[PDB]
């Protein structure tokens, strides 16, 4: 059994930047993949960005290309979603669900408690 | 963004009596920077644009009556009217201003009375409308309360009742039922009975 | 998942019936043992951490299962069932195949460690592993036990996993370009396996 | 003081693009951001867009996006909302509103209001009202036979306000709207404003 | 007087000429860092960091004279042009050139390409610490620091990502990894290898000659090599002097460089101690132009480009720097690193948002150009009928329809009328494109 706790979620001003953190414990899988979702209230939920166990394999949504960023740590087991110039419409809860990409192994498909990201479109004066 | 609900969605007081209505968020919409939770109650008086009543959940607007205040935290929040005035019929939102702008779903509030009897008044189809070949026969409520009141046609018939007045808090109500020339011409008297908690009109 | 799950069923039940017809047919005639062993093979490559850290009973145990039933086909063509079995016919030389694939493994893949080759060479040689097959039936033009239930399951098993990338493309964003190249390259195969088998055999 | 006044409502077809207006005085209007916010009854209030006071922030909904952009001419003291590919929802009634300055610090959500235009959008044609007579106590004309459901009754130009009795319109079962308005009294005239149509029909009641 | 000038330069024959005009000078270390947090009556640099002094403030602007102007090239008091003021006095033109030893070898190579196998069979080292020096080979392929265009800088395109820029710095990884230069060799173990004769050629400018003169092993000085068929771009100096805003002695510090400095003894002092190189004043450059070395590094400097004088030069100069020393070191690879460039480049971005896009870049490279955009795309953002008249007995009233046959109008118009119950005589002013009824 795995379980999967993600942190780095906060309130960040707009165009600000945030680090979200998937960390797994328990026995970790040769293969495995690992992809970052978000739900907000009342949408969808969609995935954000995916990563695999091993190579320089990364995919991103068509929104998120080029502002998110998605790193691994094998030594650490966790992965890293890396939040650039963050905008209010990136508001959402950000799952983070690890799939055994082996054969059989349909099962193994474990995901986060959550994580609340909220960019706050707010003025300031100097 | 960030979802607002309302509750309830519907409510009536009587004038002078004390209600407290609530919103709850998807999350909290507390600010770290100045510890300032970015909530707004506003007022939308019956055809007219809201009107901010509270900001921060907390602090009263300008020129805002005491008798509204705003409080909560953390998810839930509350907008409460010590003593309910006539004026006061309205529909309330609350608006949250951190991530985004969205909007509650809307606290009508209604005004408690006791009930007034009807005024039923009667108005026959007019020539120039007979000339068009149709007819309507239109029954008037005015000045009743409750709004619940049963009409009922002798010899199609469409409904619309007027949103509570906040000068008196009445309904006025009126019922047109709609003939071809035919089928007026054959009838001969037209009547509408109104039941009403607190009388038949008729013509020939 | 259910679409990957109904695949391997049907994969597992592709081999079953083979297995199965060899067995009550008492002959093994119009099988490639060729791509029989390429298949066992293939399982083998692939399974080969089925005795160190099993996940769980259902994955160790279709393990074994798809490696036993392999294993078994294999002997009933080569050892069992022999004498029916007519290599005359089935003169493809399996080193075209393996070796390229070999090499192929160990240039494209994904990660440069023994078991992600092992995993790519077996993907590879899955993808190719129907060759044979296709050569002996090209030959002779009869398969006295490749059965039309056995091609239906594989067919069903190719269409399951195609629907299951592009479900994964779709909703997880997930894409393996080596298991998606290799895989239509075998749906092609098995597409041309069918059209040889209605076209010849039928 | 503060005054917003939106202008350019009215009926389009479904997929046209429609430009609204909002002329804003009493107030700079190139220092502060503007919010676009449509209320529907079955949508109740909904934000829709933003400005910034230099137009380089712009915000939209998540079900206006790609059809609605804001814009915003500085000195003309204008604001505009450009509506393209209109759908069904979007008819509602579109209130500019003012977001004061640094709301990050004072904390003022949305303050001034306009009064709004209605946007309607359906494929029905334009149809003017047609007005009737109630003989008288109270009397009134009935208004029957109009599209979209715009209308503004007042009686002698609005001088006698008390005791008069608007009613909300209703679907008729001929698609048009229909609404009677009426007054109790001890020459009144009944004057009806329909803006998409252009009809002023000014009318008196006799028994 | 109290004057800075780096350590490279002849600050003995300025002590002298500051000695017959008390005038003191000092090569402190990093003074083009030092100078803008310390505040000198009068600085001594190259032309591309005083710009962005003037942005500041530190710089007076000073009246010049036409006749001094005349006095010196043109394209010297260009260079110390910021807005439309002069802010110093040009005072040396100095160029990059390859200093070759004519014992190690008779011809200079042609080539970049051609220095790895003369190299190996030896078995060429300049500085590549500073982006100075390195980049000539950048630039021979069209990297650039700002888009020059219609004599404006455009700040908002940077160079630095182009294909060429690219080329030279894995040109100059490939020859540190080949071990042809070390990869932490700087100005001083360059000039200490070149004097005992070990390397054959070196990339400097005319301070050196000096030093080189002092080792007495005869060298010579030509073109940079070409790179890919294109020749080496390195940036013009203007060794150029800046009043100090807040100087006491302003008046007598402009006098003493009008007067003592910017003339033909002064500078002949000067050059003697380290060669100034192209020298501001007509008649010392025309007296000079003769020696073969400055005639290599005028060429050179035709050849190169000259730095601009904006005050986002100095922020081009730390990235460029921390680009090459990554690539140099082997801690990142050429395009992390040129991509690291681009994004300390960007003036308008928050610190904390440079430090996100750094990491963004250092864990996915995949992706680099769309970080890139996104962060170009944040900086930006971050910059500082027909009518119808009704009057009835009970009803008047107007009303407009969409018609294009008047036929038509007003048969919509009577049933309308029929509609209102109206029944009346009818006029038509086809001018006003109005029907009216009336009873
Ligand atoms: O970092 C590169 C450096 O280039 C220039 O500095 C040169 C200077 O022009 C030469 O006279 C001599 O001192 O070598 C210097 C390099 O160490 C720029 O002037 C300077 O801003 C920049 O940092």
């Amino acid at each position: 059994q795995v379980q999967l706790v993600e942190s780095g979620g906060g309130l960040v001003q707009a165009g600000g930047s945030l680090r979200l953190s998937c960390a797994a414990s328990g026995f970790p899988v040769k293969r495995w993949s690992m992809t970052w979702y978000r739900q907000a209230p009342g949408k969808e939920r969609e995935w954000v960005a995916a990563i695999r166990s091993a190579g320089h394999w990364t995919h991103y949504a068509d929104s998120v290309k080029g502002r998110f960023t998605i790193s691994r740590d094998n030594a650490k087991n966790t992965v890293y979603l890396q939040m650039n110039s963050l905008k209010p419409e990136d508001t959402a809860v950000y799952y983070c669900n690890v799939k055994d990409e082996g054969d059989f192994s349909y099962w193994y498909d474990y995901w986060g408690q959550g994580t609340q990201v909220t960019v706050s479109s707010l003025e300031h004066h100097h | 963004n960030i979802m607002l609900t309302q509750s309830p969605s519907s409510l009536a007081v009587s004038a002078g009596e004390r209600v407290t209505m609530s919103c709850k968020s998807t999350q909290s919409i507390l600010y770290n920077s100045n510890q300032k939770t970015y909530l707004a109650w506003y007022q939308q008086k019956p055809g007219q644009s809201p009107k901010l009543l509270i900001y921060w959940a907390s602090t009263r607007a300008s020129g805002v009556p005491d008798r509204f205040t705003g409080s909560g935290s953390g998810t839930d929040f509350t907008l409460t009217i010590n003593s309910v005035q006539p004026e006061d019929l309205a529909v309330y939102y609350c608006h949250q201003y951190l991530s985004a702008w969205t909007f509650g779903g809307g606290t009508k509030l209604e005004i408690k009375r006791t009930v007034a009897a009807p005024s039923v008044f009667i108005f026959p189809p007019s020539d120039e409308q007979l000339k068009s070949g149709t007819a309507s026969v239109v029954c008037l409520l005015n000045n009743f309360y409750p709004r619940e009141a049963k009409v009922q046609w002798k010899v199609n018939s469409q409904e619309s009742v007027t949103e509570q007045d906040s000068k008196d808090s009445t309904y006025s109500l009126s019922s047109t039922l709609t003939l071809s020339k035919a089928d007026y011409e054959k009838h001969k008297v037209y009547a509408c009975e109104v039941t009403h908690q607190g009388v038949t009109k008729s013509f020939n | 998942n259910i679409f990957r799950l109904t695949g391997d069923l049907s994969h597992l039940a592709a081999i079953i019936i083979l297995l199965l017809k060899i067995w009550k047919s008492r002959s093994c005639a119009g099988i490639s043992g060729k791509s029989q062993l390429l298949f066992a093979l293939v399982f083998t490559t692939r399974y080969l951490d089925l005795f160190t850290s099993f996940i769980s009973l259902y994955n160790t145990s279709m393990k074994l299962i798809y490696i036993a039933c392999s294993y078994a086909t294999v002997y009933l063509i080569y050892m069992k069932f022999k004498a029916t079995y007519d290599g005359n016919h089935d003169t493809f030389r399996v080193e075209f195949l393996i070796v390229p694939v070999g090499g192929l493994s160990f240039l494209v893949n994904h990660d440069f460690s023994p078991l992600e080759i092992l995993w790519t060479f077996s993907i590879y040689l899955e993808s190719v592993a129907i060759l044979p097959q296709l050569f002996m039936i090209s030959k002779t033009g009869e398969a006295e036990t490749i059965t039309t239930h056995y091609l239906f399951f594989l067919g069903l098993y190719r269409a399951l996993y195609l629907v299951n990338w592009i479900w994964r493309y779709y909703f997880e964003g997930f894409f393996d370009l080596i298991a998606v190249v290799a895989g239509v390259v075998q749906t092609v195969l098995y597409c041309d396996f069918f059209y040889l088998y209605v076209t010849k055999v039928l | 003081d503060v005054q917003l006044v939106e202008s350019g409502g009215g009926l389009v077809q479904p997929g046209k693009s429609l430009r609204l207006s909002c002329a804003a005085s009493g107030f700079t209007f190139s220092n502060f951001g503007m919010h676009w916010v449509r209320q529907a009854p079955e949508m109740g209030l909904e934000w829709v867009a933003y400005i910034s006071s230099g137009s380089t922030t712009k915000y939209y909904g998540d079900t206006v996006k790609g059809r609605f952009t804001i814009s915003r001419d500085n000195p003309k003291n204008t604001l505009y909302l450009q509506m393209n590919s209109l759908r069904s929802e979007d008819t509602a009634m579109y209130y500019c509103a003012r977001r004061p300055l640094y709301d990050g610090d004072y904390g003022y959500p949305m303050d001034y209001w306009g009064q709004g235009t209605s946007v309607t959008v359906s494929s029905a044609s334009t149809k003017g009202p047609s007005v009737f007579p109630l003989a008288p106590a109270a009397l009134g004309c009935l208004v029957k036979d109009y599209f979209p459901e715009p209308v503004t009754v007042s009686w002698n130009s609005g001088a006698l306000t008390s005791g008069v009795h608007t009613f909300p319109a209703v679907l008729q079962s001929s698609g048009l709207y229909s609404l009677s308005s009426v007054v109790t009294v001890p020459t009144y005239i009944c004057n009806v404003n329909h803006k998409p149509s252009n009809t002023k029909v000014d009318k008196k009641v006799e028994p | 007087l109290v004057i800075w000038i780096n350590g490279d330069k002849g600050y003995n024959g300025l002590a002298e000429v500051g000695k017959k005009f008390k005038v003191t000078v000092e090569h402190p270390d990093k003074l083009e860092e030092k100078f803008p947090q310390v505040a000198p009556d009068i600085i001594f640099w190259a032309h591309d960091r005083f710009g962005g002094y003037a942005q500041s403030g530190l710089l007076a602007e000073i009246t010049p004279d036409k006749a001094f102007q005349d006095k010196l090239y043109p394209f010297t008091w260009d260079a110390v042009r910021y807005n439309g003021k002069l802010i110093a006095y040009p005072i040396a033109v100095e160029a990059l050139s390859l200093i070759y030893n004519k014992d190690l070898l008779p011809n200079p190579p042609k080539t970049w390409e051609e220095i790895p196998a003369l190299d190996k069979e030896l078995k060429l080292m300049f500085n590549l610490q500073e982006p100075y020096f390195t980049w000539p080979l950048i630039a021979a392929d069209g990297g650039y620091a700002f888009k020059y265009e219609n004599g404006k800088y455009d700040i908002k395109d940077v160079g630095v990502d182009n294909a060429g820029a690219k080329a030279g710095l894995t040109f100059l990884v490939d020859l540190i990894k080949n071990k042809h230069m070390n990869a932490d060799t700087d100005y001083s173990i360059a000039e200490a290898a070149f004097n005992k004769g070990e390397t054959a050629m070196t990339i400097n400018g005319p301070w050196a000659w000096s030093n080189i003169d002092t080792s007495k092993v005869n060298y010579g000085v030509t073109v940079l090599p070409t790179f890919k068929g294109q020749p080496s771009k390195p940036f013009v100096g203007v060794l150029s002097a800046g009043i100090n805003a807040a100087s006491p002695n302003k008046e007598l510090a402009k006098e003493f460089l009008e007067n003592y400095l910017l003339t033909d003894e002064g500078l002949e002092a000067v050059n003697k101690d380290k060669p100034l190189g192209a020298v501001a004043l007509k008649s010392y450059e025309e007296e000079l132009a003769k020696d073969p070395r400055i005639a290599a590094t005028m060429e050179n400097a035709q050849k190169g480009e000259i730095m601009p004088n904006i005050p986002q030069m100095s922020a081009f100069w730390y990235a460029v720097r921390t680009a090459v020393i990554n690539a140099a070191s082997g801690r990142q690879t050429v395009d992390q690193a040129l991509a690291f460039a681009q994004i300390l480049i960007m003036p308008n971005l928050t610190e904390e948002q440079r430090n996100g896009f750094i990491q963004s870049l250092k864990d996915d490279p995949s992706v680099s150009k769309e970080i890139l955009a996104e962060a170009k795309k944040l900086n930006e953002h971050q910059a500082p009928t027909y009518k119808l008249v009704i009057n009835g007995k009970t009803l008047k009233g107007e009303t407009t329809t969409k018609a294009v046959d008047a036929e038509t109008a007003e048969k919509a118009f009577k049933q309308y009328a029929n509609d209102n119950g109206v029944d009346g005589v009818w006029t038509y002013d086809d001018a006003t494109k109005t029907f009216t009824v009336t009873e």
